[PDB]
């Protein structure tokens, strides 16, 4: 039967404090506890005892009513606390109603797994429970946990604070550890849920027991470092002892400074998890509940001596544990040590205040104010305890505590909502080395309603922080697309899309349509500039000058001929045939123009019509003359005019059908993706058919010329006609394959037409000019 | 509360030996230091011996030092005092006491008493 | 403070029985109970008392150990039973370890919601609980409900039985009601989960409280009948009182026989839910746990009299309630009634045995055997109670009860697995009217490991059962597809796919491919038969007989010509030209054949070649003759042969190009979806080019014929030639449009060719044959 | 068990009136029929009256029928007997009894007794 710390009074208040450590592994069945706790144990006991004494001494609180207490160990374990709560039920249930006085309520415990079970036991008998450290979020279900209250906020805000911290420093690939239990597990699920939305990954979650053996943490480090050196931050909802085990194993295996580790309030500002291993933990960032120090307890606590303490059963043992001695004549001598303590050892040596003492004292004050308010609002007739209040009712007490409104010892008004959750604030401490062999926790940031006010300059002391825990760097630099292996979306591989494709999706590019070139930054495409001839090239210049020379010669000859209509040469020859030849030459030389210019809707059609009509409009007169001279060896002028007009009409109809089959049009030729040209609609048949017609005409001309070659008549005109016909046939035969052998087709046609006209001009025009002149 | 019961004392020839057994009720005996006291008619109460709660430390009075032995056994919930060479000064009633919030010996703040046992020593 | 029924002994066993009904609505806060229960109350109390007395009298069980009991009311309510269990704890614990003896275990309660919290309270103190009716499936979690045991199976088998029943009778559209609680709710979730797999729908679930007001059931009926008359079956996991309320409201609103309703074991064989309302419930089908009657309790119970009963506090009140009187001098006189009871009223009037008494007695026996086995296997040194057994340990008792193996009062061995669930069987009873004003529950089927052995003939007594509650009838009759409105998949609408579409998917059809007709039952596609006029059409017969007549004439004429090569008419004419004419006519008449037959790869090509070659090979000789006669007004035979061969070669080359452009082939024409024809592959150009060539030949023929019309030479041959040319031109002009005006082009072409050949034959062959003969 | 306490009796002149109060401890008084009995020196015990547990039914002895009244109040946990005319036979000690498993009157199987009260009647 374990010991208890009691203080007599009219009313009795219970409490569960973990004076001893958790039972070690394989010893749970014996329910035997470990070492004594200095700051989570006895400090709380003395705080509660002194607080109740002080509130008893207060005249404005519970007049003529004295308040007692009953403190019991729980050893940070579920079963031990269940047994102690069963003892609490035994004290009030049977003997008190009809032992000691009934127990009004409990204050504790401080863990989110033990408190749940103690509440399950204590909600059947209607005994309110006010915790001070069980900051889990599964205890805010007032339908299932009805008699539970808190003086601290839940951990749905610690998860938000940790997410904001990890996001603010551009961490993306983080590990994950959490101690098994209702505190680590639910907080870690909340962290995962609120981290997935913010685009922050999780490398691999883990889970470990605090009391796990020495060889269960080496495995954890091996599985945590298998991901190195990609994830250099470990997010932890672990308790203090799990972090201590991690630090010990890191020192043993040799990972001093291997990776930063981010932690919760479990190891917020506790010197008892890094003492002796303060070299491995430098850099860690721990969130802490904001609680200022209390001077009442400091003044009262330091004067305590073991020989003058008649209220704490766990004091002398604590004294020999802290100072490492053996008191000679004390009842709990514990002679397993040596070097007995002097009469000069005091508690003000290496004193460290507990980090959650204000919450303890506020919980006690909250219970006292609930009792006082219900007393004055249920029994107004008397100042004290009345028969209407005997016995005290649990439901009335719960409904009186759910409306608390008062100022705590720290100076802040304490009021919690219908869910029983007082508001709170957070600090963000950083562990680092202030001096040589001197290490400490220093305040860096804060947290209140999302206003994370941190110090980027104070942490890492420079612009070069730890290597960011990232799997893929920002590789999509505007010319590379992103591909994933399918295993994880956190980090990816990079594939460069083709030069003809621009970036459209973050994951994939897309190629543009034909006729457009991707821009410099690959954000899109622009229309490829069109290349054409603007008379600047030397070959068009040469063609133009040759055409101009021929045109000047033709105009000179026709002016000379038209100056005098009557002449011996003019009388011998026919004016109609020479006029037709001149008109054909002029039409051809005009067709040389309007083709070298920029193509248009009608310019190229007119050029095609001219180049198809000029040889036809020219050869008709000469073939008629050859036919007449062959017949010699609708008559005369009428016959020649009829033949010429018939041939002209036939050629015009053929050309009309030619461009009826292929209407004129302009288009952008695409020789390659790089270059785009401008062309007119030119069907192959529409070009071929005039060539066939001209070939038939040339065959007739050469046959007739070879027929009448003997005649020296018309001032030896037969030789000139035969030579001209042979030259024209030869040049046409040589020029037919030229069109289908290069990309200079326009220049080839222009030159061929110009020289074909020039040959005939030189053959025929000059002799007439000589005959007129000399 | 727990009760203390005494046994083993009586009348014996001078210079003999005896065993005095003190037994406590309840189940919290393993956390209570036990003191042996004496009281003779016509004089004030005097101290005899003391044993710590955890054991392993014995306190003997100077007037009886070197001849009397004390031991405890928590399993059967008892403390034994072996009294060798019974002196004529043992003609008194012996009391058994329990203290837990004690101070340096012989100041132990006893709060649980016992009926004791009357021991008479012949001449 | 409520009353208790106690029986002294060395060991104490508790029990929770619902002697009174549930507290009515709005009275829960007062925790006041209703009327006395006859079959769920006092019968079980007397069963427990007599069973413990009998097993105490047994020497072979617990020798020298007497077994007591403590029975408490629970009123079928949660809070009352929690208070009674707290009283059990108070009797145990403080007042017993240091009042009465500690309570070893409880037996009950019988509802799946109360038993849960009683187990929650009783698992902290390690008190085993053996229920007998709480057949829920959430109580088989040995991790959370550790100290709970049963003598009945769970309701994961009742759901399977109900699913099998509703599936066996082709029900598909069902309603759904269930009483709120941890018995109806979980059972209905299981029913839904195992009904979704089997393709059985749910119209609309509901939920109601048993103690709900009178006006809360009228709304339930209105919402249940809003679906009428589509769903005629209502599946219920309701308790007995919910079904009673439904029946009362059905009678009030007038729905006697409106729809059958299927129920669970909550109202399996209970006469206290249909008494006074047995006309509305005829037809219902209720599953029941299989439990035979017990004669021990029947023999013991009927001799009880109120003046000789000193163990049951709830007996006299029950007596005045049952017999409706007031006992004059009894302590509980209850003078609110009249017509005092006589001394002749007995319990064997209208006796109805409880349906779950074997389970109660088996639970008591199981607790006793657990105690006896643990006694004999933990303290073998003594026969009775020893110091090693004082006090009794809960954990050892649980681990001794988890291995029970014994035969129950019904004669069946009772052993339950590690989950604490004894096996069980089921019956399927039907409520119906045996006689006039006589109604009863009758056994119909059974259930054991899925072997549903029911009686289809016994239920509905004919082949016309209730109208199968199905939203959609089997409408997909092989020619209609199924379309859904999208709100619910239970029932659908029907759309008939087109006549060209055959059924492929249950929901949609698909159209047959071109050339395939959907089959008669629309299960597939079948190739459409091809139609071609092989031989039977009269027009081919007429064409064939005309061709045969022409061929016979041609053979006779050529035989006559070949008989004597030398003749005056033969000398005057040229043998070459007449031979060419005869060859052309023979080729044409052969081309008339091989075309009316079935098209092939070569036959149609040969016919197409011949129909073009014959006029070409024929007109050449006559046009050469006309040219010669025109020239008159390589010479002679050589010139004629040269001209004929040149024309033949030109025609052959034209035809060669013609079928080079369009290679021969055979195709299936598709004039319509209904009919498919077989044709040869041919192009309009391959018909036009020989047509144009023959037109030019005919133009030359008519020109030359009109030239030399005056000459009466060659025995007046000019008139015959001119008339033949005019007739051929006329028929050609008339037959050109025929080829593009009907689908009988083959017959028209054959007839035109045959008559064109016959005209020339009659023009030329007959006169020379006459000249030879006379 | 629950205790019974008697009050109101004493010595009064004959022909007077009195009220006798019987109070039961506990909280299960609403389910216990209450009987009034008498006992005089030199004679065997005799019955006086009875009241049912639920009330509304009274039983009076023939020898005292028509002049004595009885009532109960469960709220204050008591039964009152108003006694009139102070008959000479009333000089006896009166007992209060509780029965719950009774039979037809006057057979009620009483199991809880009381100290009663002595009432003396003058001449
Ligand atoms: N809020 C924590 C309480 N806590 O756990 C530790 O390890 N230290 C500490 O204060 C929890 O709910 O578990
Ligand atoms: N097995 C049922 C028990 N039960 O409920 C009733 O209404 N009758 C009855 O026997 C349950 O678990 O709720």
């Amino acid at each position: 039967r374990r010991v208890v710390a009691h203080m007599p009074g009219d009313i009795i208040i219970g409490a569960l404090f973990s004076v001893h450590h958790q039972p070690t592994v394989d010893k749970v069945h014996e329910r035997k506890c470990g070492a004594v706790r200095e700051q989570y144990g006895i400090q709380r006991v003395e705080a509660m005892l002194h607080t109740l004494e002080r509130i008893n001494s207060d005249p404005t609180l519970l007049p003529n009513i004295t308040l007692g207490c009953e403190i019991r160990d729980s050893c940070w374990h579920s079963a031990v606390a269940l047994e102690q709560s069963i003892e609490f039920i035994r004290d009030s249930l049977i003997s008190s109603e009809e032992s000691k006085k009934p127990i009004v309520g409990v204050i504790g415990p401080g863990s989110s797994s033990v408190a749940i079970q103690v509440q399950n036991l204590l909600q059947l008998f209607n005994i309110p429970q006010i915790a001070y450290s069980a900051t889990s979020m599964d205890l805010s279900d007032k339908t299932l946990f009805k008699y539970f209250m808190r003086v601290v906020p839940s951990d749905a805000q610690q998860a938000r604070a940790m997410v904001d911290i990890v996001k603010r420093y551009n961490w993306t690939y983080v590990s994950a550890v959490h101690t098994e239990g209702n505190y680590g597990e639910s907080g870690m699920e909340a962290f995962k849920d609120m981290s997935a939305k913010e685009g922050i990954c999780i490398a691999h979650s883990y889970k470990i027991y605090s009391n796990a053996g020495e060889q269960s943490f080496d495995k954890l480090l091996k599985k945590l470092t298998s991901h190195l050196p990609k994830a250099r931050v470990v997010a932890c909802f672990c308790e203090g002892m799990t972090v201590r085990g991690l630090l010990m194993a890191m020192r043993r295996l040799g990972l001093a400074g291997e990776f930063l580790l981010l932690g919760s309030d479990g190891w917020a500002d506790r010197y008892d998890v890094t003492d002796g291993y303060q070299r491995e933990a430098v850099g860690g960032i721990t969130i802490k509940l904001q609680s200022p120090d209390v001077k009442w307890f400091d003044d009262y606590y330091l004067k305590l001596r073991p020989e003058t303490n008649h209220r704490n059963p766990w004091f002398q043992e604590f004294w020999q544990h802290r100072f490492q001695c053996r008191l000679e004549g004390f009842p709990q001598e514990n002679s397993k040590y040596n070097k007995t303590c002097n009469s000069s050892l005091t508690l003000k040596t290496h004193h460290v205040q507990d980090s959650k003492m204000g919450f303890v004292i506020n919980a006690i004050y909250s219970m006292a104010y609930g009792l006082h308010n219900m007393q004055m609002s249920l029994c107004p007739g008397y100042a004290g305890l009345c028969d209407a209040m005997k016995p005290i009712d649990g439901r009335k007490l719960l409904e009186s505590l759910m409306k608390t409104n008062f100022t705590g010892v720290s100076g802040d008004t304490i009021l919690f909502d219908e869910n029983g959750d007082s508001p709170g604030r957070y600090e963000i401490m950083n562990f680092k080395e202030m001096g040589k062999d001197y290490f400490d926790y220093i305040n860096v940031g804060s947290w209140d309603n999302g206003e994370l006010k941190m110090d980027d300059d104070e942490v890492w002391s420079k612009k070069s922080n730890i290597i960011r825990s990232v799997c893929s760097e920002p590789c999509e630099k505007g010319q590379i697309k992103v591909i994933r292996k399918g295993e994880v979306s956190c980090c990816w591989t990079c594939t460069p899309c083709k030069e003809n494709e621009y970036v459209f999706d973050e994951y994939t590019c897309k190629a543009c349509q034909l006729g457009s070139w991707p821009t410099d930054d690959l954000t899109g495409c622009d229309l490829i500039p069109v290349q054409y001839l603007r008379w600047g090239d030397p070959e068009p210049i040469a063609a133009v000058v040759f055409a101009c020379l021929g045109l000047l010669a033709t105009l000179f000859v026709t002016v000379v001929f038209i100056i005098y209509r009557d002449t011996p040469v003019v009388k011998s020859s026919s004016r109609e045939l020479c006029y037709i030849i001149l008109a054909g030459i002029c039409l051809g030389y005009l067709c040389t123009f309007c083709l070298i210019a920029k193509p248009k809707q009608i310019y190229c059609y007119l050029q095609r019509i001219g180049i198809g009509l000029s040889p036809a409009m020219s050869y008709s007169a000469l073939v008629t003359k050859t036919n007449r001279i062959a017949r010699i060896l609708f008559m005369s002028a009428c016959a020649q005019l009829v033949i010429a007009f018939i041939l002209i009409c036939i050629q015009l109809g053929i050309i009309v059908a030619l461009f009826i089959m292929e209407p004129p049009d302009i288009m952008h030729d695409y020789p390659s993706i790089r270059e785009v040209y401008l062309i007119c609609n030119t069907t192959n048949l529409g070009v071929v058919t005039p060539l066939g017609y001209n070939g038939l005409l040339i065959l007739s001309c050469t046959f007739y010329a070879f027929k009448t070659r003997n005649v020296p008549a018309n001032f030896n005109e037969a030789k000139y006609i035969a030579f001209t016909m042979y030259t024209t046939c030869i040049i046409w035969l040589a020029f037919v394959p030229i069109y289908f052998g290069s990309n200079y087709k326009i220049i080839t046609m222009c030159f061929s037409v110009s020289l074909s006209a020039t040959v005939a001009l030189g053959c025929m025009f000059v002799p007439k000019v000589y005959i007129i002149l000399a | 509360q727990v009760q203390l019961v005494e046994s083993g004392g009586g009348l014996v020839q001078a210079g003999g030996s005896l065993r005095l057994s003190c037994a406590a009720s309840g189940r919290t005996f393993t956390s209570y230091a036990m003191g042996w006291f004496r009281q003779a008619p016509g004089k004030e109460r005097e101290s005899v011996a003391a044993i710590s709660s955890s054991g392993g430390s014995t306190h003997y009075a100077d007037s009886v030092k070197g001849r009397f032995t004390i031991s405890r056994d928590n399993s059967k919930n008892t403390v034994y005092l072996q009294m060798n060479s019974l002196k004529p000064e043992d003609t008194a009633v012996y009391y058994c006491a329990a203290a837990m919030y004690g101070s340096r010996w012989p100041d132990w703040e006893y709060d649980y008493w016992g009926q004791g046992t009357q021991v008479t020593v012949s001449s």
